[PDB]
Order: C-alpha cells, then structure tokens, then sequence
C-alpha cells in the first residue's frame, strides 16, 4: 500500500493511530494531513495548518480523550489539534521553549492526557491540559547542547528516557519532594549525536530501550529488575552504513524497527542469547 | 530536516515508512519469521472440524502429559462425546429331600418352631434374632410382605457385618439407596464402580448425578487420577474444573518450553497457544466464561492474534468473552474500528 | 302219667313250666345271680346322659390301661369333645446401629464382582454369584430387598440343601416354607407331636379331610411308638371310631384272660368283659363323629344274645338297629326281637 | 303270667314258638291247644284233636318251615299240625312204632324239617317231611325196655342226638352215609333206674355238655371234650332228688340247667369257675 506524494517538500513523519487505520504526516511545508487507507487505496482528509516553521513530528493520542493529534517543530512550538464534529481544529498550543521542539509523545492513556516534549533548548517538558483549558506545565534542563527526543515508559512510578546531542541518554523518574522529573541514570555509550530513543511498551521482567545515533549505531539498553544496571547492547558489531534516524518498537513480540539515512529500514528480535538479530 | 524512513509500528502489526522519494507514505505489514496468523484455528473454529488442528498438535506435542489430553482430543474427536463417555465407564444348587427321624433339639428351637405354625411369623424372628440365628431369622423373612419386618433384620445383619466386609459395607449402601460412603472412603482405584453407583441411584436427577460425578473428580485428580478425574468431570459437564486444573498446569508447562531452546517470547507465544487450541477443542465436545484468570489469558490471546492481523479470528473470541468486561468492551471496539 | 313241672327255657330268658294244680301253665322270667338287665345303659343309651355308667364303670374298673380309658370318658363327658380337644392339644425391638467409617475397599475378584451387579442395576447376577461362592447371608441380604419370586427363592432352595440336613430348625423352616406337613408328621420326633398336630390344623384348616387323613397318620405313630393315650386323643379329633375300634377290638382277648383269672367263669368272663367292651364303646362313640368292621358286629351280635336273654328286648333292638340291615343275621335277629317283644 | 287251668285232664308239656309270642299245652284228654302270651294275657286259639291216647310231649318246628307242631301220645303215634291261614289243620299222622310214643324233638333246621321219634316200643324213628307228602322213615332199634327221650345235638355227617333207656342206659348216635342211618356211638352208663329224660345242648363252647334224668332220682351231666375224650360222668349231687326226675332243659346261651324235678318242683343249675353245680 503506497501513498505517493503526500506531499511536495520533503516529509518527517508519518503516524497511524489507535485503529493502525487513519494516517497523518507532517513535512517542511508546515503542514500535516489526515488520511484513510484501507486495502490499497487512500484518501486525502485535511490538511492542518498553522506551524510557522517545518514540522517534525505527530503524536495520535489514546481514543479515550478524543480524535487528538500533536505535533512540533523547528518553529519551537507544539500544537494539539482535534477532530469534532467532522472537522479538524487548534485547541492549544504549547510554548515554552527557545528553539526547535523535535519530538512529542502522549503518555500512556493511565496518566491521563499528558504529553511529553523535548526540544533543541536543551529542555524537556511535561504539559497536562486543565480542567478549563489552559497549560500549566514541568520544565525541566535536561541534556546540554539539545534534546532530540523523548519517550514514555510503561506504566506500572513514572519514568521516560531522552536523548540528547551530548551523545547521552537519560531515564527519568518522577519524585513527590520534588514534584518534578528528577535525573535517575545517565546512560553513557554513543560518540555522537543521540537522534531518537524509545521505550518497548514489552510487558516483561526485563525493560528495554533503543536509542539510535549520529554515530551509526543503535544501542539496546536493558534492565532486569530495579537493583540491576542499565546494561548496554550494541544492535550488531559492525557500525551501520548511515546515521540511524529513527527507533519504534512494536506493540507485541518486542520487535524493533529501526530506521537508517541510507533510507533502509531494518528489523530486529532478540534471541536466546541476549543478541539482535533479522527477524 | 534530513532524510529518513521515519519508521513506526502500529495496531494490527503493521509498519509506517517514508518512501525513499521523501514524499510518499507505505504501510505494510511485515513479515515475522516466527509469527503467523493462525489458520487451522481460524478454519477449524469455522469448520469445526479439528481433526486437522488436532492432528498438528498431537505431531508436535511437548511433555507426556500433554500427549494425554491431545489423545484424549483425538479419539474424543473420531468416537464422539457420549460414545467416548461410554467405553470409559463400563468395564473391562436347589433341592434337598429330608430323610429319617430328627427333633427339635433345645429351647430356642423348640420356641421358633412353635411361633412358626402357630402363624405367628413376627415373633419367630424376634427369638430368632435374639439369638445367633440370623440365617434363619432371614429366611422366615424372605417369606413375608410385611416390610419393617422385611427390614428388621437387614439392619440386624449390617449391625454387626458391615465393618467386618467391604461387600457388606456396600450392601448396606445400595440397600439404603445412597452412594456418599462409596464416594468419600470406597477406594480410589474402584471408582468406575462409584461411578456407576451415581448414575444408578440418581438415573433421573441430573443436578445430583452430576454434583456426585463432580465430587468424585476431585477425590480422583487428587490422588492421583488426573486422567481419570477429567473423564468423569466430562461428563458431569464441568468445563471450569477441567479449566482450573489447566491453568494451575500452565507455568511448569511455559518452564519446559523456555528449557527448550526458545526465547522468553516464543516460549510464552508458544505456551499460551497450546492452552487456547487445547481448551477450544476440549470446549467443544463437552456440555459447557466466570473464571478471572481464564479470562485475563484470553485477552491475551487476542492482543497475539491481532498482531498477526488476523481480526477475524480475534473477534471469534472476543465474543464469547463477557460483554461485561470493559478491557473486552474496549478491545471490542478497537478490533472493529481496526478492521472496518 | 305222672305229674310233673316240664319245664324248658325260651327264647328272652322266658321260664315254662305246668302249675302245681297240672291244669294250668306258667311263664315267668327267672332271676340268675349276675344276670341282670342292663338298667343304666338302657338309660344312658335313652337319655344320652353316661355320668352314671361313667361311674359305675370307674367304681370297679380292671386294669390300669382302663381305668384310663373310663378317666378319659369321664374328663371327656364333662368338658365335652370339643373342649377336651382344645386343652389335649395345647402348649404348656434388639440391636441396629451401624456407621460406615473410614476408608475401605473390595479385595478379590468376588466382593468386586457382586458389587458389579448391583450397581450395573443386575440384581438377579449378584444373586447367582453370591450363591455359587458359599456367600449364603450376602444371597439373602439382597434379595430380601427385591421383589422378584423366582429368584427370592432360589436363595430359601440353597439355603435348605447345605442346611436342613445339619439342623432340625432348619429342617422344620423347610416344610413350612413349602408349605407341607408330611416330613413332620412322618418323620419329627412323637414327643413334639402336639406341635405336628397343631402344624397339621394350620395347614388345612378349610380341607378337613386331608387334616384328618395327617392327624390318622400322626395317630398311627404315637399308639406304634408307646403313646396309646395320645392316639387316642388325635382319633378322637380325626373323628376315627374305626381306629379306636381296632385298639381296643385288639386289647379284648387279654382283657377276658385277665378276668378269668380274677376267678370267673368261662361265662363270666366272656359276659363281663363284652359288657364292658359295649359300654366303654357306646360312650366313646357318643363323643365322636361317626358299623361296617366285622370283628366289631359279631361282638354287638354276641352283645345281643346276652341282652335278649335277660329279657331287655328294647335295649337289644337299640343295637340290632345300629349294624347294617344288610346282614342276614342281623336281618333274622331283628325279625325274633320284633316278634317277641310287639 | 299265668294261665291257670288250661285243660280238665292233668297237662303233660308246656312248649312255646320260637319266638315266644304263642304257646302249645298237651294233656291226657288226648288234646292239645295254641295260645299267645303277652305281659300277661293268654288268649286260646284251637284246640288239636285226633289223638286217642294222652298226649305226652310236643315240639315247636324252625318258623323255616311255617308254624308247625308235633306231639305224640300213648296211642303209638306222632302228629303234626300246621297253621296255614291262621287255621289249625293236621297235616301228616306218624304211627311206624308199636306202643307210646314218649319224646319227640325238631332236628335244627340246618338240618331240615326233620323229626325224631322214640318210642317206648323200644325203637327210635327219624323222619323228614318231602314235598308230595309221603316221607322216607328211618328206624332203629335203641334200648332194651324201651325209648324214653331223643335230644339231639347241634349242627356240625356230624349228625347226633343221644338217647335215655327204659333199660338204664344213655347213647350217642351219629349219622353215617355208609351205614345209610343213624348207628350207636357212647352207651354212657350211671343211672340204676330208668333214664327218664336226656337233653342235648346247643353251648358251642370248647366242651359238650348232656344232661341224663332219671327214675334213679339223679342228674348226670356228661361233659367230653373231642372225638378221642371219653364222657365224664358226673353227680349233679352226691345225694338224692326226694322224688323221681322227670325233664332236663338246656337254656339258649349261659348254659343253664332246667331240672324239672318230680316232687313238683322246678330246680336251677350252673356249673361254678371249678366244674361243679350250684342253684341260681
């Protein structure tokens, strides 16, 4: 099933929602569109309108809130939109960052509507949407130089994992005397630039993340147990062609996509061994 | 701003890139070594024919017990439920002519003699009873219609022989039509006997045949008859303790599926497998959801079989879940949406 | 020519003889000593009252074997047949508790295989089984809970074929059970008679025949086995004067040697002991339910003579009326009697 | 019961029937008459003539035959007379002896209508009566003086009556086909005088009894046993009688003797558990 241009300038993201059925994609035009592929066919639904600058990502939130969509971009800003009625519309706006936000996420439907940020300020922040509206939010300084992305640990208390351009990864829990996200480990093993890290969603013992690298590696970060370290992993030996842009992990199997510059996207499962593999 | 696939997975296993064109969108969904959607269930479940499905299993079973129950599957598939029911529960001088003189020696029979012809066959027994003359009391007796008479000695017999005989012990049960001390102190080993004293005392009360039958089972599985103890739970028709049993079997049988050389994943993939295809089947010939754990193993189930993009097959068990449960009602939901 | 009383005897004791004048003729009845007309059982005979002759009889009897015979006649015309019958024939809840306990279980291939048929719903099988292993109690236990009669024998038939032979209870429970009497009054001892006899009147109480023909047989044993007054007593309710007639036709000749040697005549003793062999009977057959012996008619024949011979021509044709008028003696007798006395 | 004066002339026999309901009374007035006897009555029916002589003894036939008498008188004849229609008639005249007729007796009707004649004329006549009316005599000569009574004896050939003498003497006479009549037997002797009665008893019992009479004024009871046993005489009394004795009668049944006497007077015997005589 191919959906060829979506757009005209080069496209950042493309993301299906809770049913895997509804798209949505965001480029450097400023813009973001819905669409609905079925078998091997598709149809254009709107076009979202609004970033003052190229837009980098796109978050569909739990169907238990509504028909909600995020996104941010270089135009360091974030903007929810909604689906009411038939038609898409702005109903916040977030905005509390100095430079580009390049990733966004909705945490797990338990927390509520809570979405996570991470931007080239070096900053991350935790916005949750009032009972009237209106945004009070967690701002946090969390890696020098930029933040590139950020993702939402499981639920069980509260943790995510950054990444940022001081080739660092970083897990984050949330703490009462401090009411605030407050620093747990820093996980040191990439040369360059930390581009993405994701969470698996994997419901065992053991907890994994995947960050990926200017460096041209991906590294699995495993965890058995709260008195174990984080243990580092590389994906394969041998360093990869390209920058790895992108990591997703599957919502079941534990299944790892991950997403190279060389345009190629591989695929991983773990084996008996503890070591990836082509699954 | 750079180029890249920008990869994502998403419900019903399905993967989202970015064309290399850098403006075109592709969803797929990717082939997983290891991970097929399951047909001969999808097809047998439809079919319900799972000579096929069983067939599979039993070719590639685990542990010996698991042989057991796909055996118990496969011929419980070919003879049917009652006629299976049936070959598990079955098994494998007059005259005398007097000759010569004699007389009533002694008083008790001169006094039993007399009571006799004189028509008074109530007071016969009486002297004889009250004496060690059983035999005879019993035979007066075996003479007459008046029944608490007809009854005054049995009580009389089993009073001081039923704990000296095991044939007495069950007499004295038949008699009093009753089977609860074969049931509960009759030995284990001769339960197709017990077996059989349900469905003769109780041929037209159902409810007590079957909470007997029941109540046997769990006599039988808990002291070594597991085999056996699940025939006779087939046919009181109690799926749930069929299901208990199975559910408390489940981790040891995850454990020697991990041994084998099979990731935390395919372990626990394979395992909860085995259990669905084996409680499906066994579901299906048997005359029976309200156990929480089974429940919480079906979700699970359907979360594997969406993955696998099969939302038909899904469906098929997300309707006999109860509708009553919200983690069913929002799965329910989901999987139409995400095949509508 | 010589005058002279010329006597000569007739027929009834009657004495002829010319008077003394020789012009006229006598007749009279002379007066023998011990010849007297039987006045008491002329009367008894009319009244059908023997208290009397009863007594008089028990006043002076012979022997011991009589004088019970006259006691029995006595109780006998007191209480009355039936009474004496009734008093000649007549005599002189426990422990349930059991509680299964404990476990238990069948041992060998017997008690697993009885207990097969019960369940199986095959109660005629456990039966069978029971039996043809020596499990006699068990046999019974069951079938004393069926209803079925074929089968609720075939225990009782076993149980009579290893045991009725071992004990004389169990041997009565086996005429009883069948429903007869012979084995008892043929062959159970002569001492529990009265237990044969009142066997007998509760087996046929609507067949007076056959009761009769059992208590005759019963009757039989005790006179041949030393029990002469308990055979009597059975006779007696058997209605048998027959019986009664052949004991005591028997007992005759040595009861006339007996008197003979108190002393008495040829005459005396023949007269005396017929006599009281004719009483002793008349009475008994009073309380009886009754003449074709011929030992027996010849007697009341020989009874008739001495009768007639002391005149009493009535009583004579009392007993001349009793034998069967298809007897030409008793055919001519009647006729001289009725001559002689109308 | 009394029937005072039967007859003018002194009576010499008092016999009745069979049946002991009509009489029959004979004396010198060579007559004879029937009677019925009842309680006490006496009621006279005919009265038999045709006798010259007196009358000495008459005899009462079996009621086999009818009613039928006999008597004999001193005219040397028998005479018999039945009564067909209750009508007296004289059927046949007996007159073979030559003198008085004294003694004549009815043979047991086993034996027939048989009578038995003994005359004084010494010899003994037995005649039985045919059917035409003419019968086949039999005579024999018996005693000496001649025949004064002719008993018989009980049925049993085996026919025999004894005989009283004029002459003394007593005998047994039993019948004999090779004889073609009656021959002697015993000749039991005793008496001094003449045997003026002898009577045969009818006792079946073990041992026969006779009685002898006579003028010797004494009664000789002579009992025997059998064939071979001899008669043994006895004294009905080691004394004797005051007067002659003139008839012995033996009773029906508890054998008794009848001993009418000749000093007028009528005199009973038994014979006592002994074997002895005593009165009664």
């Amino acid at each position: 099933v191919v959906i060829a241009n979506a757009h005209n300038e080069l496209i950042h993201d493309a993301v299906l929602d809770y049913y895997g059925k509804r798209l949505a994609t965001c480029s450097s035009d400023k813009t973001i569109k819905i669409f609905e592929v079925e078998g091997e066919t598709h149809k254009l639904i709107d076009t979202l309108t609004g970033h003052e600058g190229p837009v980098w990502r796109v978050d569909w939130a739990h169907p238990k809130f509504g028909t909600i969509l995020a996104s941010c971009s270089y135009d360091g800003k974030v903007l929810i939109w909604k689906e009411e009625n038939g038609r898409w519309s702005q109903i916040a706006v977030h905005a509390v960052h100095s430079a580009s936000v390049n990733s966004v996420q909705w945490a797990p439907h338990e927390y509520g509507p809570l979405l996570l940020v991470a931007s080239s300020d070096g900053k991350v922040s935790v916005v949750e949407f009032k009972e009237n509206g209106t945004t009070s939010p967690i701002i946090i300084d969390a890696h020098a130089i930029g933040v590139n992305s950020a993702s939402w640990a499981p639920a069980t208390s509260r943790k995510f994992v950054t990444g940022g351009a001081d080739n660092l990864v970083k897990i984050w829990k949330y703490n009462s005397d401090a009411q605030t996200y407050v620093l747990e480990s820093t996980l040191e093993g990439h040369s360059d630039w930390v581009r993405d890290v994701a969470w698996s969603p994997t419901v065992l013992l053991r907890s994994y993340l995947a960050s990926v690298s200017q460096d041209r590696t991906c590294i699995i970060w495993t965890q058995d147990n709260e008195q174990g370290p984080w243990k580092k992993t590389l994906l394969k030996e041998e360093k990869f062609p390209d920058v790895l842009w992108r990591a997703s992990w599957s919502l079941s199997g534990n299944v790892l996509a991950l997403s190279g510059g060389d345009n190629k996207v591989t695929l991983w499962k773990e084996n008996l061994e503890g070591k990836w593999e082509p699954a | 701003g750079e180029p890249s696939p920008a990869a994502h997975w998403a419900f019903g296993g399905k993967l989202v890139q970015i064309t290399p064109d850098g403006k075109g969108v592709s969803i797929t969904n990717p082939k997983i070594s290891g991970l097929e959607s399951n047909t001969t269930l999808s097809e047998a479940l439809k079919t319900k024919d799972f000579k096929p499905l069983i067939n599979q299993r039993l070719v590639k079973v685990i542990d010996d017990v698991n042989e057991e129950d796909w055996n118990l599957l496969e011929k419980l598939s070919m003879d049917g439920t009652e006629e299976f029911l049936k070959e598990a529960l079955a098994f494998d001088e007059t005259n005398f002519q007097p000759e010569g003189d004699f007389s009533l020696s002694g008083n008790i029979e001169q006094t039993i003699s007399k009571n006799l012809v004189s028509g008074n066959i109530k007071s016969a027994v009486k002297n004889s009873l009250e004496n060690d003359l059983l035999m005879e009391a019993m035979v007066i007796a075996l003479d007459s219609n008046n029944e608490r008479l007809k009854e005054s000695v049995k009580n009389a017999y089993f009073a001081k022989y039923g704990s000296k005989s095991s044939l007495s012990r069950i007499l004295y049960s038949i008699s009093k039509r009753e089977v609860d001390d074969l049931v509960e102190n009759l030995d284990v080993s001769q339960w197709k006997f017990i077996s059989k004293a349900i469905q003769n005392l109780y041929p037209n009360d159902i409810a007590q045949r079957n909470e007997m039958l029941i109540k046997l089972g769990d006599r039988l599985k808990e002291n070594g008859h597991r085999q056996d103890s699940l025939t006779l739970y087939l046919a009181a028709g109690s799926l749930d303790k069929v299901a208990s049993i199975w559910l408390s079997e489940f981790p040891d049988l995850e454990d020697k599926l991990k041994k084998d050389n099979k990731t935390i994943y395919e372990a626990h993939s394979e395992c909860l497998t085995e259990f669905i295809e084996r409680f499906t089947v066994f579901s299906n010939f048997i005359n029976g959801i309200n156990n929480e754990q089974l429940i919480a193993k079906f979700l699970e189930f359907i979360n594997l079989t969406t993955s696998t993009g099969n939302f038909e097959l899904a469906t098929e068990f997300l309707n006999s879940l109860p509708s009553d449960n919200e983690e069913v009602k929002t799965e329910k939901a989901r999987v139409l949406i995400a095949s509508g």
